[PDB]
């Protein structure tokens, strides 16, 4: 390790600027800096895990169009915007459902506290409150989710790994799907393990009612009925880890979309497989901590449009209908309708 | 493990 490696250092009283001599060839530390200082610096630059780097050789979208033909196995990872233009709000954006929870319920910090079981446990209300705007069956799906939809039926799509629970994917016919963080499809007492189906619990869900479980003691507070959706602290399905172990060595092609990729594991799906494979962003905003080649920046259903109608024949016959207004900032950024990073 | 974390 370069931790113990710096540890024995110390142990002897070496330089750090020694070692910085030639772990940074070009670059001298300012003199004002701690000795310690500098030896965490040793740390980090020893211990940076090899990153993939953007590909100089891929920028444009007509570069993007060019992938999207010629690739087969090509993986594509959604999050909520995909779901947003069916009318599913997010968590990143403008108005989330969070700005109305906080209203009546001051016990809930953030979003994420919705998947925590501690919370849940709890004060289940806000859980179900959501589960009520987001439940499955009332949605349809959008321009994105036909374009992967398509995609599958052509034989392309490795896989679509998506963080969403709204089950849409379902309806829009992608078969070759991976519900990452579970869905609403079965419902389990927290306490003996009862197991029912979606259509059991909906009712309750619908009339702002806590489905409670009919088995245990009625006496039993924490006898809750809770939808299979992974929670935080809590393990991914089988299907993942099982799918990503041979996706990895399978993809061509990754494309992002809709999402921010700020949970983990699916978030570093972009950084687990081979560095060579090109890496298109289809996203709201940029997404400063990973290494995109191609960043179309915009509402995703506008770009997928652009898209289709690029790629003619049966693509051409999703979208809604010349070209479509953007910024191009080079040498691989665009910044279409809809683009927008919020903050107050 | 790779638990659901937020990052
Ligand atoms: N429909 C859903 O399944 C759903 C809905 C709301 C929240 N969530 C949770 C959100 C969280 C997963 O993180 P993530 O999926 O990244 O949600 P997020 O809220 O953290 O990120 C959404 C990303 O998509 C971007 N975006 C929003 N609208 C569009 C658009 N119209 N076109 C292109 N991009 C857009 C937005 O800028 C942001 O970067 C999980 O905890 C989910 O359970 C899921
Ligand atoms: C200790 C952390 C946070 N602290 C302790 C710092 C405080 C100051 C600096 C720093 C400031 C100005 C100049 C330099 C310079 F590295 F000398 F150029 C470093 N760097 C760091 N740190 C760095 O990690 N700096 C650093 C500097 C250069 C390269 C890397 C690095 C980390 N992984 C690959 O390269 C990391
Ligand atoms: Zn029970």
């Amino acid at each position: 390790g370069p931790y113990t490696f710096v540890q024995q250092h110390l142990m002897i009283g070496t330089d750090p600027r020694t070692i910085l001599k030639d772990l940074l060839p070009e670059t001298i530390p300012p003199p004002e800096l701690d000795d310690m200082t500098l030896w965490q610096i040793v740390i980090n630059i020893l211990s940076e895990p090899p990153k993939r780097k953007k590909r100089k050789d891929i920028n444009t979208i007509e570069d993007a169009v060019k992938l999207l033909q010629e690739c087969k196995k090509i993986i594509v990872l959604t999050g909520a915007g995909v779901s947003v233009s069916c009318g599913i709000p997010d968590f990143r954006s403008r108005d989330g459902i969070y700005a109305r929870l906080a209203v009546d319920f001051p016990d809930l910090p953030d979003p994420q506290a919705m998947f925590d079981i501690e919370y849940f446990r709890k004060d289940p209300r806000p859980f179900f409150k959501f589960a009520k705007e987001i439940y499955p069956g009332q949605f349809q799906p959008s321009l994105c989710h036909k374009f992967i939809a398509l995609s599958d039926k052509e034989g392309k799509l490795l896989r679509n790994y998506t963080q969403n629970i709204d089950t849409l994917e379902q309806v829009a016919g992608i078969q070759r799907i991976i519900q990452c963080h579970g869905s609403f499809a079965t419902a389990s007492c927290l306490i003996c393990k009862y197991k029912v189906d979606c259509e059991a619990v909906r009712g309750d869900i619908f009339n702002q009612v806590v489905p409670r479980c009919p088995r245990c003691p009625a006496d039993e507070p924490l006898a809750i009925m809770k939808p299979e959706i992974v929670f935080f602290g809590e393990n991914l399905p089988e299907q993942f880890h099982r799918a990503m172990k041979y996706d990895k060595d399978e993809v061509d092609l990754l494309i992002v979309i809709g999402s921010s990729l700020k949970v983990r594991p699916v978030a570093l799906i972009p950084s687990s497989i081979p560095h060579e494979v090109p890496q298109i962003l289809i996203n709201r905003e940029p997404l400063p901590h990973l290494h995109f080649d191609v960043e179309l920046l915009g509402d995703c259903d506008v770009i997928i449009n652009e898209l289709c109608h690029r790629l003619g024949g049966e693509y051409a016959k999703l979208c809604c209908n010349g070209g479509s207004q953007y910024l191009f900032l080079p040498p691989n950024r665009y910044i279409f309708h809809g683009a927008e990073v919020y903050s107050d | 493990r790779h638990k659901k974390l937020l990052f």
